[PDB]
RNA sequence: ACCUGUUGUGGUGGAUGUCUUGGCCCAGGUUCUGAGGAAGGACACAGCAGCCUUGCGAUACGUUCGGUGAUACGCAGAUCU
RNA sequence: AGAGUGAUCGAAGGAUGCAAAGAACUCCGCGAAGAGGGUUAAAAGUCCCUGAAGCCGCAACAGGAUCGGUGGUGUGCAGUGCUGUAU
RNA sequence: GAGCAGAUCUUGGUUGUAGUAGCGAGUACUCCACCUGGAGAGGAGUGGCACCCCGCUGUGUGCGGUUGAGGACUGGAGUGGA
RNA sequence: CGGUCUCCUCGACUAGACGUCGCUUGUCCACGGACGAAAUGCAGCUAAGGGAAGUCGGCAAACUGGCCGUGCACCUUUGGAAG
């Protein structure tokens, strides 16, 4: 008693594809379109101009070729999914909140596998003349 | 065990055809028909079964 | 005898076919004919070809508890539909006999439509199924009688 | 059963077994009109029925 | 009139490893035959697809669960070659032993 | 479309009504089996017959003879006035 | 018949028609059927006198959230009969 | 032997459940060909066409059996032979 | 998918009539098909760090595993224990 299962009892069913709002996400970088910059993912330390698309492209996505944002952490949904980004509502006044962020390094290595190299030229210089390159 | 699996060992024949009553009631081991009692000259018949008489009457 | 449950205004403008002890599941033939009821003869035959090819389905409106939902049941404002193959083939034979009867009566069958297609539960034929713990249960075949009238178009 | 009788008779006459008998697929009709061990003998003489060489269990290894 | 309905002859490489991937081992080769049928149907726009017994032999050359990763096929969309009925195109898909699938793109016979 | 209902109709079903070469009951008569082989049980026997028959026994759905007097019959087939 | 090794147990099962006149022939189909066309007083069609209830299909019509029910009550509205009916 | 609503009543016929639960041990099938009333698949698919012919369009991973070509199982305490 | 008497019984690995695979013989028959195939289930496996803290209870699973050489304790009925 009560002689009915309640709404509070965990049952099996649909998991995922719910509408969620992930609040308080800091923007770490706004990079310009790669068609115009060609060096958008270069930072104070990098010596080669590089674009945020990694080696072998983003897995299941491709090249990034528009103005990109670097959100901190994870955002809902898969890739290719449309995320509305609103100005914050649950506003704090920590330094974590009101902190200036400068990116010193952007990892553009291959996410399809384990990428040891941040640049195809780095990969060349490490793995120098191969059979396919010496045949080209 | 008792049922399905011991019903498989049930070959053999306690009774076979009797030559007086042609019924499969003749016990093989003790050569005695279980229905008419063949070896003895009288026919086996008891008053406690009218049906059994009915099935053999003249 | 030979008595259908459909009175036509002019049976000189009709075509009739009947099937008895058809050895098809009734509950599927019922839905088949209920879908086929008002269609023209050409629409009917094309519909049956498509149901066979599984491109569109047969909605299971009444005798369809447990039937699987389909996107092909949107044709009839329903969601549960199937593709009853043996009954589609038997109703194909039924309508083919009715079309032959039309041709015999001297009638364009392509002008007629299906008026009063119908199915009935025939006599059930028993079999034995063998259940746990030494029980026996029946397997009754549930066959059907079929009948169809085609009535020529009125324009 | 299309050529089962002919396969059995041929297995007998060839002393192998129906799984080593080869019935000509391009002579299935004349093979099916066999009807007797004598006609199966004729077919075997004619080449429409063959004793397949025993498979290999080589011992070189 | 459509070229869909004319006799044709393509030589094309089907990649069967996209097909038999994550598939149940005991059913890989049956699935590869069904996929060859669906492939040839999508390509030659026919319903009569006839697989050569030598192409079946090749698909089964690894047994089940050992299907080759790709087969060079020859799709010949053929006239019915004998009938009393209507046109009724059909395609006999056979096997082309190539030993090397390098730069082997689709080809047409007597273009 | 589905459901509920009311009619009409069609199916499934075999209740009803009517009957009956059957039973049950009462009265009368007889009780008449067998080693000369009984009662029962087998296996046989028909042009087409499996079953049944208070049919029959290698003379095998029948043999002699009497009474009757033109059929028998599900098909045929020669005997019969 | 059937069941049990056996001693034993032991059912269900009647009705075409006056007469087989037992459904010729035609169309369609592989065929059964079916549609015609017939026999017959009638299909009474070898399931055969009749064919109830329960249940089911179909068509027509009337409604369709609510134990706000079945049923009762008093009207109403549609459909449907019945009885009487002055000059 | 004279009235049924009941007796876990007797016999018979049924209904929902429900086209539901299921039909999941013994590794496994595939291709061509022939056998078909049909089985590479249509009910008069559709436009000319006035049935022939020429076009277009649709066809369910597809019944059964048997040769042959493959893939596998039994693996001699056998799925063999008595 | 139970039970039911006897006989014959090949090659390779191996101690082998274990177990695994193959010639001879026989068979592909068990209702199937699609969809990578939800949840749950019955089965097969894995799993970091910890290692019975789980539980009535190390239940279940895991560890070990054949052979060769060296070698082996308490206790003992002198045989064993003992692989
Ligand atoms: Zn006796």
């Amino acid at each position: 008693h009560p002689a009915r299962v309640g709404y509070t009892v965990p049952r099996a069913g649909q998991n995922g594809f719910h509408h969620r709002v992930e609040a308080n996400k800091k923007i770490y970088k706004i990079g310009k379109s790669a068609l115009v910059d060609k060096a958008n993912a270069r930072c104070e330390t990098d010596l080669t101009d590089k674009t945020i698309t990694p080696l072998g492209g983003f897995v299941r996505y491709g090249i990034v070729r528009e103005d990109y944002l670097l959100i901190k952490g994870s955002v809902p949904g898969p890739i290719k999914r449309v995320m509305t980004i609103r100005k914050a509502l649950r506003i704090k006044t920590n330094k974590a909140f009101t902190e200036e962020v400068q990116v010193k390094f952007i990892d553009t290595s291959s996410k399809f596998g384990h990428g040891k190299f941040q640049t195809r030229e780095e990969k060349r210089k490490f793995m120098g003349p191969t059979k396919k390159s010496a045949l080209r | 065990t008792k049922g399905t699996t011991s019903f498989g060992k049930r070959n053999g024949r306690t009774h076979k055809l009797c030559k007086r009553c042609g019924k499969r009631s003749w016990a093989v081991q003790k050569k005695r028909c279980a229905a008419c009692g063949y070896p003895n000259p009288k026919m086996r018949s008891f008053n406690w079964s009218e049906k059994a008489k009915r099935r053999n009457t003249m | 005898k030979a008595k259908y449950s459909y009175t036509p205004k002019a049976e000189a403008k009709c075509a009739k076919a009947r099937g008895t002890d058809l050895r098809v599941h009734f509950k599927n033939t019922r839905e088949t004919v209920k879908t086929l009821h008002g269609m023209t003869v050409k629409k009917a035959f094309a519909y049956l070809r498509d149901v066979l090819a599984r491109k569109r389905c047969i909605p299971f409106r009444r005798y369809g508890t447990g039937c699987g939902r389909t996107p092909q049941a949107k044709e009839f404002k329903h969601t549960r539909g199937r593709w009853p193959v043996k009954s589609v083939e038997y109703v194909q034979n039924l309508l083919k006999n009715a079309v032959a009867n039309a041709n015999t009566k001297g009638l364009d069958p392509n002008a007629m439509f299906i008026s009063h297609i119908q199915a009935n539960r025939a006599q059930q034929q028993r079999r034995r199924t063998y259940r746990a713990h030494g029980r026996i249960n029946p397997y009754m075949s549930n066959p059907c009688h079929l009948e169809v009238v085609l009535v020529t178009k009125e324009e | 059963a299309g050529l089962k009788l002919q396969g059995r008779l041929a297995a007998a006459l060839l002393k192998c077994g129906r799984n080593r008998v080869w019935l000509d697929p391009n002579e299935t009709s004349d093979i099916a009109m066999a009807n007797s061990r004598a006609n199966v003998r004729k077919l075997i003489k004619d080449g429409f029925i063959i004793r397949k060489p025993v498979a290999v269990q080589s011992r070189a290894r | 009139k459509k070229a869909k309905n004319q006799p044709l002859s393509l030589e094309t490489t089907i990649n069967l490893h996209r097909v038999v991937f994550g598939c149940t081992f005991k059913r890989r080769a049956r699935k590869a035959i069904k996929a060859i049928r669906g492939f040839v149907r999508r390509v030659m726009k026919t319903h009569d697809v006839r697989i050569d017994p030598k192409l079946n032999k090749f698909v089964w050359s690894g047994g089940v669960k050992g299907v080759p990763f790709r087969a060079r096929l020859r799709l010949d969309r053929k006239r019915s070659e004998d009938e009393d009925s209507k046109k009724k195109l059909y395609t006999v898909v056979s096997w082309v032993p190539v030993h090397d699938f390098k730069n082997l793109t689709h080809k047409k016979i007597e273009e």
